[PDB]
Protein backbone atom coordinates (compact mmCIF):
# COMPACT_ATOMS: atom_id res chain seq x y z
CA UNK A 1 0.00 0.00 0.00
CA UNK A 2 2.26 3.24 -1.77
CA UNK A 3 -0.76 4.82 -3.38
CA UNK A 4 -3.93 5.25 -1.12
CA UNK A 5 -4.23 8.88 -2.41
CA UNK A 6 -7.33 10.27 -0.72
CA UNK A 7 -9.63 11.97 -3.70
CA UNK A 8 -11.78 14.60 -3.81
CA UNK A 9 -14.95 12.43 -4.14
CA UNK A 10 -13.83 10.57 -1.18
CA UNK A 11 -14.39 13.79 1.21
CA UNK A 12 -16.86 15.88 -0.99
CA UNK A 13 -19.44 15.04 1.74
CA UNK A 14 -18.17 16.70 4.35
CA UNK A 15 -17.38 20.43 2.05
CA UNK A 16 -20.73 22.47 2.58
CA UNK A 17 -22.60 24.98 -0.34
CA UNK A 18 -22.04 28.50 -0.17
CA UNK A 19 -24.93 30.90 -1.81
CA UNK A 20 -25.01 34.67 -2.27
CA UNK A 21 -27.65 37.35 -3.65
CA UNK A 22 -26.17 40.71 -4.56
CA UNK A 23 -27.75 39.70 -8.27
CA UNK A 24 -30.64 38.92 -7.16
CA UNK A 25 -33.46 41.37 -7.18
CA UNK A 26 -34.41 44.36 -10.53
CA UNK A 27 -35.46 47.77 -11.17
CA UNK A 28 -39.38 48.68 -11.67
CA UNK A 29 -40.24 51.84 -14.05
CA UNK A 30 -43.31 54.46 -12.42
CA UNK A 31 -46.45 53.80 -14.75
CA UNK A 32 -46.43 56.59 -17.62
CA UNK A 33 -49.87 57.47 -17.48
CA UNK A 34 -48.96 58.85 -13.80
CA UNK A 35 -46.30 60.14 -14.51
CA UNK A 36 -47.33 62.18 -17.50
CA UNK A 37 -51.14 62.75 -16.70
CA UNK A 38 -52.73 65.98 -14.66
CA UNK A 39 -53.97 64.49 -11.17
CA UNK A 40 -57.25 65.33 -9.82
CA UNK A 41 -58.87 64.21 -6.48
CA UNK A 42 -62.35 62.65 -6.99
CA UNK A 43 -64.55 61.11 -3.98
CA UNK B 1 -35.51 24.03 6.66
CA UNK B 2 -37.31 21.20 4.66
CA UNK B 3 -34.87 18.37 4.82
CA UNK B 4 -31.53 17.70 6.78
CA UNK B 5 -28.05 15.93 5.12
CA UNK B 6 -25.87 14.02 7.43
CA UNK B 7 -22.24 13.03 6.53
CA UNK B 8 -20.99 9.79 7.96
CA UNK B 9 -17.97 7.26 7.52
CA UNK B 10 -17.59 4.68 4.36
CA UNK B 11 -13.90 3.50 4.68
CA UNK B 12 -11.56 3.09 7.40
CA UNK B 13 -7.73 3.41 8.22
CA UNK B 14 -5.26 1.09 8.72
CA UNK B 15 -1.25 1.44 10.17
CA UNK B 16 1.45 -1.12 9.65
CA UNK B 17 5.14 -1.96 11.33
CA UNK B 18 8.81 -1.11 10.11
CA UNK B 19 11.95 -2.88 9.56
CA UNK B 20 14.62 -1.68 12.28
CA UNK B 21 15.55 1.62 12.13
CA UNK B 22 14.82 2.67 8.53
CA UNK B 23 11.95 1.21 5.77
CA UNK B 24 9.53 2.16 3.66
CA UNK B 25 6.65 3.64 5.66
CA UNK B 26 2.60 3.64 3.88
CA UNK B 27 -0.51 5.10 3.13
CA UNK B 28 -4.24 5.21 3.57
CA UNK B 29 -7.82 6.45 2.83
CA UNK B 30 -10.15 7.68 4.74
CA UNK B 31 -13.64 8.47 2.45
CA UNK B 32 -17.31 9.41 3.54
CA UNK B 33 -21.00 9.57 2.10
CA UNK B 34 -24.30 11.34 3.03
CA UNK B 35 -27.51 10.52 4.69
CA UNK B 36 -30.91 12.40 4.45
CA UNK B 37 -34.01 13.28 6.57
CA UNK B 38 -36.88 14.40 5.20
CA UNK B 39 -40.18 16.16 6.91
CA UNK B 40 -43.94 15.80 6.88
CA UNK B 41 -47.03 16.78 8.29
CA UNK B 42 -49.33 15.33 10.78
CA UNK B 43 -52.47 17.52 11.55
CA UNK B 44 -56.33 17.17 12.93
CA UNK B 45 -59.19 19.63 12.99
CA UNK B 46 -61.83 19.85 16.02
CA UNK B 47 -65.49 21.72 15.83
CA UNK B 48 -67.45 23.10 18.42
CA UNK B 49 -70.52 25.09 18.73
CA UNK B 50 -70.02 28.59 20.04
CA UNK B 51 -72.11 28.82 22.96
CA UNK B 52 -70.65 25.70 23.96
CA UNK B 53 -67.03 26.98 24.79
CA UNK B 54 -69.33 30.00 26.94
Amino acid sequence: PYNNLTSRTDAQALIPEEVSKEMLGKATEQSAVLQQFRRIPVG
Amino acid sequence: RNQVRFPVLSALPVAYWVNGDTGLKQTTEINWTNKYLNIEEIATIVPVPDNVLA
